[PDB]
């Protein structure tokens, strides 16, 4: 019987505390892995048991529970234990231009835009999640999903306005035989 | 052809599974890592550069990879992950998590699972210039 | 063996185990869950409805004021607990029961009130929740008549009384452990963990304390003796003028104070459910945000959504080019 | 080869002119295997299909 | 016992293909006297499959626009094209009819996904009363084309097309358009 053992942050902890139901029930009824939290080690536990039903559950489990930690919601993550093609690609914002203090927090802005509503927007286009950690993006998708919502973050924290960055996604979603 | 180890007792390597921004790699070596047992790229696996990184080429270079340790009586495999890194993107991509869950399909137990990403302490400068980088 | 709304709310299957399984009509009419009222219209009929004569409703009422649960519990709750009173009354002997409750003892630590503790999952330094204690894990578990409740304040005033209390599991529970709230202002404490203006003063000034229930009757309380929880620190600071209107949000100062309308559209607050049986024919692995709405251009939140920034106290500092809703 | 199929569920009308219809299908080969298919024509709850090919699955995502 | 035009059983009828059973409705009750029954029959979705099929050969068979309304010379022709059967055969003519329609309808059709400008086309599955009713209409139109301008009377031309479908060979022209169907939706897919 293997383990794996995921970290959590301390602004982590509690989005961990008031859904920890919502996280270990299905990792439990279905997919049959046992699972803790160690509060010493600060450690989300899945481990396979003899009530697990196919090898790989635990990957699955695992991944979801990563993706609940770096910020996803619990069931956007429930989608990453039931679908076989999704992806956690995630990458820093001054990995595609150098930004320095003030100018960056603008780009994070312009993932943002007014009331998140940019950032919905590519989530409608694409149909991915992205997470804006403080200086860090993630996205889950499929991997083509993912390069159009990768091309359109990167696109607007290099200086594109929101409006022609919706186009280009528009025309790309277009084309992409969706 | 292999170790003569018991049933109960398992054969590790570790499994370096490299996802660059273009292919992936799956680099099985000895526990000292020095020589090598398999590797199938992206590209040796799909007949497209547009699909090199895709992650089917990955999942079927590690089913690739799996079969041929089972041929050499490697049964379980430590995991050392890895993007590019230095100056640029330090998390492993999708090819690399399709790596991984195809070997664990594939009747792999797993070890250790360890991000080996080269993180530089203090970098040199970006391959892009001031401008900006990935369209 | 009377059973309570927590019953049928959890699907306790437990008409086999009891004789005398009565109800109010109250308790089965104010369920709202369509999954348990079609339960009900399935599970064999061996309940019968019983209403309690008021004089047992009348000394229920006398010593619920005594016990300090009478705002905690409601009137169902009240026939309810006079409905297993007249019962024991009718079949058992009335002198094995004792009034006028006991006395609470003090005894405090250091522990924090947010201590995970009793917690299944959580684990210390082994607690494992595997698929063989799923069925198992519900709270603390531990001859004729019974109760089949899972509201704690029913069970503090019932053990201290002292009828033998028992749970959708087998076997009668002898100590119950819980969490209440006190009021450090006027020191009148409410089972009701929701809430968080107290019921008296109504001050925001409710904290969590941990109480024990023995079957003999012995109530005592946990407090904390940690100056983190009764600390003053971003408790005073400027307020905005009272404004009006239909956008209007006041900093939530009392407890019934008329706040305006402004509701969340459906498709804003719908969460996807992944393992729908139809979840696979969808176009999309997630369902679509909402873009579109007038809720969506005036930053409407649901009011779970972001409880650790009303945690953070106001007089701090915040980053400089994010703005707090 | 050739299998017969079972209807279990009506899913939707999809397709550029909304004329074809998702929809459920169970098999006759005593299998639970349910596949998302594509029809042409009315089909309702209580109707027997003839795939001509099996293996091939719907647009599902 | 109830025999269509007064001599032909309806007993004797099987169904070889289950999945267009429950839609040739020939059997038991659906039996008639005469082909010709004036039913509503279109007032609601499904209810033509509870139609006799002789009655919607007959239906079928009006279609072009001279003879758009006469019914009774469409009857008497189905019962004049049941004799050639019955004479060219020697089996129930209704046997016949439904070997026909199984042997005739196609079983998965190509069709347009997309927007007005997408030029390919994915293969689906065809429903079994579309089935039924695009065998039924590529039966009369076989008829048709089989009698345009010659001697032969399009009663003989009707039992042709139906004994050359319920056969199976590449005559008929229901037959050849089925199999160009099918040879156009394996191409595509
Ligand atoms: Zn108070």
């Amino acid at each position: 019987e293997e383990t794996r053992k995921i970290p959590v942050p301390a602004n982590r902890y509690t989005p961990l505390k008031e859904n920890w139901m919502k996280i270990f029930t299905p990792i439990v009824e279905h997919l049959g892995l046992q699972i803790r939290f160690n509060l010493k080690s600060r450690n989300v536990e899945i481990r396979t048991c003899k009530e697990t039903k196919d090898v790989s559950a635990l990957t699955k489990a695992a991944d979801f529970v990563k993706a609940f930690i770096l910020g996803f919601q619990v069931e956007d993550a429930l989608a990453l234990i039931r679908l076989d093609d999704l992806f956690l690609e995630s990458f820093e914002i001054t990995d595609v231009k150098p930004l320095k203090g003030d100018h960056l927090s603008r780009a994070i802005g312009r993932i943002a835009g007014k009331g998140g509503k940019t950032k919905f927007t590519i989530e409608n286009v694409t149909r991915t999640r992205i997470v804006l950690a403080d200086v860090k993006v993630h996205i889950l998708g499929s991997f083509q999903n993912i390069k159009m919502a990768r091309t359109a973050i990167c696109n607007l924290i290099l200086g594109n306005p929101p409006s022609k960055v919706y186009g280009n996604i528009r025309a790309v979603a277009s084309r992409s035989a969706d | 052809l292999g170790p003569q180890v018991a049933e109960g007792e398992n054969v590790f390597g570790v499994c370096h599974i490299f996802a660059s921004f273009n292919d992936t790699f799956v680099h099985v070596t000895d526990l000292s890592g020095k020589e090598t047992i398999c590797r199938v790229t992206g590209g040796m696996k799909v007949k497209a550069d547009r699909d090199e990184s895709s992650p089917y080429a990955a999942m079927l270079a590690a089913q690739d990879v799996a079969q041929r340790c089972k041929e050499l009586g490697i049964t379980a495999l430590h995991i050392k992950l890895r993007a590019t890194g230095g100056n640029r993107t330090k998390t492993p991509g999708p090819g690399a998590q399709s790596a991984l869950r195809a070997l664990a399909r594939s009747g792999m137990k797993i070890g250790r699972i360890e991000d080996v990403t080269p993180i530089p302490s203090d970098s040199t400068r970006r391959k892009g210039g001031r401008r900006g980088r990935r369209l | 063996v009377v059973a309570d709304a927590g019953a049928f709310l959890r699907h306790a299957a437990l008409q086999d185990i009891g004789k005398n399984i009565y109800t109010i009509r109250e308790v089965v009419t104010e369920i709202r869950d369509k999954a348990t009222r079609r339960r009900l219209a399935v599970l064999p009929y061996e309940l019968r409805f019983k209403e309690p004569l008021p004089e047992y409703v009348r000394l229920v009422t006398e010593f619920s004021k005594k016990t300090g649960d009478y705002p905690s519990l409601s009137a169902t709750d009240i026939q309810v607990l006079a409905l297993t009173y007249q019962l024991e009354a009718e079949f058992v002997g009335v002198s094995h029961l004792k009034q006028e409750p006991q006395k609470v003892k003090v005894s405090s630590s250091i522990q924090h009130p947010e201590t995970p503790l009793h917690i299944s999952g959580f684990h210390l330094p082994g607690g494992w929740i595997t698929p063989s204690n799923i069925k198992q894990i519900q709270q603390e578990l531990e001859v004729r008549v019974g109760c089949l409740t899972t509201d704690f304040a029913m069970q503090n005033v019932l053990l201290q009384m002292g009828l033998h209390v028992l749970a959708v599991n087998g076997m009668l529970i002898r100590e119950a452990r819980s969490y209440i709230l006190r009021c450090h202002g006027c020191f009148k404490t409410t089972s009701d963990m929701s809430r968080v203006f107290c019921s008296h003063c109504g001050n925001k000034t409710l904290k969590k304390v941990s109480v024990t229930v023995s079957d003999d009757g012995t109530l005592h309380m946990h407090f904390s003796r940690n100056p983190k929880v009764l600390n003053p620190r971003g408790l005073r600071y400027s307020l905005p003028t009272p404004k009006g209107g239909k956008y209007a949000i006041n900093p939530h100062l009392t407890e019934d104070q008329r706040f305006p309308q402004l509701r969340l559209s459906q498709k804003a607050r719908q969460k996807t459910n992944v393992f729908a049986p139809d979840y696979i024919a969808g176009v999309s692995p997630f369902v679509e945000n909402d873009i579109s709405s007038r809720s969506a251009t005036l930053q409407v939140r649901d009011s779970t959504l972001g409880a650790g920034r009303r945690r953070l106290n106001p007089n701090a500092s915040r980053k400089k080019f994010v703005k707090k809703r | 080869p050739i299998k017969l199929a079972r209807v279990t569920k009506v899913l939707g009308r999809t397709g550029s002119q909304g004329q074809c219809t998702q929809v459920r299908v169970e098999f006759m080969d005593d299998t639970s295997r349910s596949i998302i298919r594509n029809v042409k024509g009315p089909v309702r709850e209580g109707d027997v299909l003839t795939l001509l090919e099996s293996e091939r699955e719907a647009r599902r995502l | 016992d109830i025999k269509l035009f007064g001599k032909w059983s309806t007993d004797d009828v099987q169904i070889n293909d289950i999945s267009l059973q429950d839609y040739i409705a020939v059997k038991e009750k659906y039996a008639k006297y005469l082909p010709h029954s004036a039913g509503r029959y279109a007032a609601k979705r499904f209810r033509k499959a509870q139609c006799p099929i002789v009655e919607r050969l007959t239906n079928s068979m009006m279609m072009h626009g001279r003879n758009n309304g006469k019914k009774l010379m469409t009857v008497r022709i189905v019962k004049h094209a049941f004799e050639i059967i019955h004479l060219l055969t020697g089996e129930n003519p209704l046997q016949v009819l439904v070997n026909a329609i199984i042997n005739s309808g196609p079983r998965e059709d190509s069709t347009r996904i997309g927007r007005a400008g997408t030029v390919r086309r994915q293969a689906v599955d065809v429903s079994p009363l579309r089935r039924v009713n695009q065998a039924i209409w590529l039966l009369c139109t076989g008829a048709r084309e089989a009698a345009f301008r010659n001697i032969k009377t399009i009663a003989e031309c009707l039992a042709d097309e139906l004994i050359n479908a319920a056969k199976g060979s590449s005559n008929s022209y229901a037959i050849k358009k089925k199999d160009e169907l099918e040879r156009v939706a394996k191409s595509n897919r």
